[PDB]
């Protein structure tokens, strides 16, 4: 596919492959604390004290694209929607905020967000469900791939949800092959769906093919300890010396911000990797490069507005800011100082994104993000 | 949550409190450098690898 | 090493345990509240 | 203004109706007197 | 107890009760809601379901399941996200519907009217 006359526009395009959905929270586990089964007026008390996996919960890829374009970048989305009212309103919502929809395919065979299953009562009385007809979002075939977004886009971003369906596995791998043939990077976000939180070995087997093709990988703190060892990294966190502390900081019982050494993340490292990001919410971002590694320090505040705080969608803003600063500044790859300086913009965006109800309602602007970054960080850092 | 007892006592009894010293009260200062050699050692007469140290005179069974 | 506040507890070959403390400068004509080794709680006064 | 919602207390119960136990209708009161 | 009306119409049921409801004979469409307290967008879903349970007085049955209580059962039902609704037809010939995300109430009405 070679049709073009003039050079591409200034902000490099971003490729966002996945499923278009509204207010979706993939990463679900068992939270220790519950706040009443009926009264939803008190559920907001679980946003001040998150269950340590929903601290910065990522969402769909459309949320990431919207947050990226709202931060001053340019994004395009590949996906399929049905010929319904909901499908026609999702594309309207994405279009209203300058997200390119040249690669969104409308079809009438399937309905948006609706999938037909079948009850399959097994031995004992435990019911099951088998997908008879797939939902519209996860029904994209490799033939209807826009060979213009892939050529233009410089970063290919996708999440692990597409690894839970058969057809999108092949479609995603074909898109990855095309984008790599055209010279674009591959950004992997590991927002694991519920079924992938079953066992470490099964998930590692599932995501290995996608993991080995990624150039940049972003995972949460729990999504890394789960992938390496949950029991060991939970025993190490809750440990206090029997007699005497060690330095002095250990004598203050502060929170545990452990910077994993390069010999612990080695099983998850390969030659093609250019960056590994581990985000402990908006608190800290550990970055690992081929020749250096470090930690960027940040903060959070949801008690500043206890009645309009909603952590959903902050991880998408963090990832979108990371991508925006990666594409804007191409010298961050081999400069640790510039890397640390440009990684506080993402922290500011993630902090702002937790101050309002709704994932897409309150994604921050670039000017607001810069304002918060400069107001929180000392002039020497910013 | 462990701790070491610390009994004030001192052969005095007015209200008799007592303290618990944990790892959060006391810490360790990092490694440094200093001299630690002060000895008056003698000459060994190793027998069955149990030592028979004697300095001035010969072996004295 | 920039030692912290406290009283040296252990004098090992290359390390020291400090046990922490909190100095309070007191001027002449001041009123210490308590005998030696008086158990001081969280809020009670020390000197006027 | 949509009441219920996340930032409003539970609906205020009618005080007479809220007294489920320590309150009886006139018919039952008349019946129990004889 | 018939003296003061219940504030909330949706009744929370365990996994076994839901299995009995789906297996047993039914004459009205069934709605199964998956939710958790720590969930962000699930407050709005709870409010919309509460509103929907009033318009459909006796022509539908609406229940909810807490994934913090029944996690394996939710995983078995092919749930890959919290704001999930299951529509069950009153007849065994027609298959069930799974909807993901914060769907509008009008599309819910269309789902259990024109497709159930």
């Amino acid at each position: 596919d070679d049709g073009m006359d003039f050079p591409y526009l200034d902000p490099p395009l971003i490729c966002c492959f996945g499923a278009v959905q509204k207010e979706f929270v993939p990463s679900v586990r068992v939270s220790e604390h519950q706040m009443d089964p009926d009264i939803y007026s008190g559920w907001k008390m679980m946003q001040w004290n998150p269950p340590e996996f929903g601290r910065a919960p990522g969402g769909p890829v459309s949320n990431v694209a919207i947050s990226h374009v709202r931060l001053g970048g340019r994004a395009a989305v590949i996906g399929k929607v049905g010929e319904d009212d909901f499908g026609e309103e999702l594309v309207l919502m994405m279009n209203k905020e300058n997200v390119q929809t040249r690669a969104v395919k409308f079809d009438s065979n399937v309905k948006t967000a609706c999938s037909y299953m079948r009850v399959k009562f097994s031995d004992d009385g435990k019911m099951k469900m088998e997908t008879v007809k797939e939902a519209a979002e996860d029904s994209l075939v490799a033939s209807e791939l826009n060979l213009a977004v892939l050529k233009e886009a410089r970063i290919f971003h996708f999440n692990s949800e597409v690894l839970t369906s058969p057809s999108m596995n092949t479609t995603l791998f074909r898109a990855i092959k095309l984008s790599k043939k055209f010279g674009g990077l591959v950004f992997f976000d590991l927002n694991l769906p519920l079924p992938l939180w079953k066992s470490r070995d099964e998930t590692r087997e599932v995501i290995k093919q996608a993991w080995e093709e990624a150039n940049i990988i972003e995972v949460s703190r729990e999504e890394l300890e789960f992938l390496l060892d949950e029991d060991h990294y939970e025993r190490r966190k809750n440990y206090r010396p029997q007699y005497y502390s060690e330095n002095y900081e250990q004598s203050k019982n502060r929170r545990d911000y452990y910077h994993y050494t390069r010999e612990e993340i080695s099983p998850l490292w390969h030659d093609g990797l250019k960056f590994l990001f581990v985000t402990d919410g908006t608190l800290r971002i550990h970055y690992y490069a081929p020749s250096f590694d470090g930690v960027v320090v940040g903060t959070e505040d949801v008690l500043i507005t206890p009645f309009t705080c909603d952590r959903t969608g902050s991880g998408d803003a963090v990832v979108a800011g990371i991508m925006r600063k990666l594409t804007s500044h191409p010298e961050m790859y081999e400069d640790q100082d510039v890397l640390e300086r440009q990684l506080r913009f993402s922290i500011a965006a993630g902090i702002i994104s937790q101050w309002t109800i709704g994932a897409v309602r309150g994604f921050p602007t670039e000017s607001a993000t810069q304002n918060l970054k400069e107001q929180v960080y000392v002039p020497s850092m910013w | 949550n462990q701790g070491t007892v610390r009994t004030l006592l001192g052969i005095n009894k007015e209200c008799q409190f007592f303290l618990i010293l944990s790892s959060s009260n006391c810490f360790r200062i990092g490694p440094f450098k200093g001299v630690k050699y002060p000895k008056e050692l003698i000459k060994k007469d190793p027998l069955i690898p149990i030592r028979n140290s004697f300095g001035p005179l010969g072996t004295a069974l | 090493t920039h030692l912290k506040s406290g009283q040296v507890l252990i004098v090992q070959f290359d390390s020291v345990v400090i046990r922490s403390a909190k100095p309070y400068l007191a001027t002449p004509g001041a009123t210490l509240h308590g005998h030696y080794g008086e158990i001081i709680y969280e809020g009670d006064t020390l000197v006027t | 203004i949509d009441y219920r919602g996340p930032d409003f207390h539970e609906p205020t119960p009618n005080m007479l109706a809220h007294l489920k136990e320590h309150g009886k209708i006139i018919s039952r009161e008349d019946l129990e007197k004889l | 107890a018939k003296h003061v009306r219940e504030d909330y119409l949706v009744k929370k049921l365990s996994a076994n009760e839901i299995t009995e409801l789906v297996r047993g004979e039914r004459n009205v469409p069934l709605i199964i809601d998956f939710y958790a307290t720590w969930c962000g967008p699930c407050i709005l879903m709870a409010q919309e379901l509460e509103m929907l349970a009033v318009e459909y007085e006796k022509n539908a049955m609406i229940v909810k399941v807490d994934t913090d209580d029944e996690y394996e059962f939710a995983r078995d039902m092919q749930v890959r996200g919290l704001p999930t609704l299951y529509f069950i037809s009153p007849d065994p010939n027609k298959d069930a519907i799974r909807t993901e995300g914060l769907i509008p109430i009008q599309m819910m009405r269309d789902i259990l009217d024109n497709d159930m």
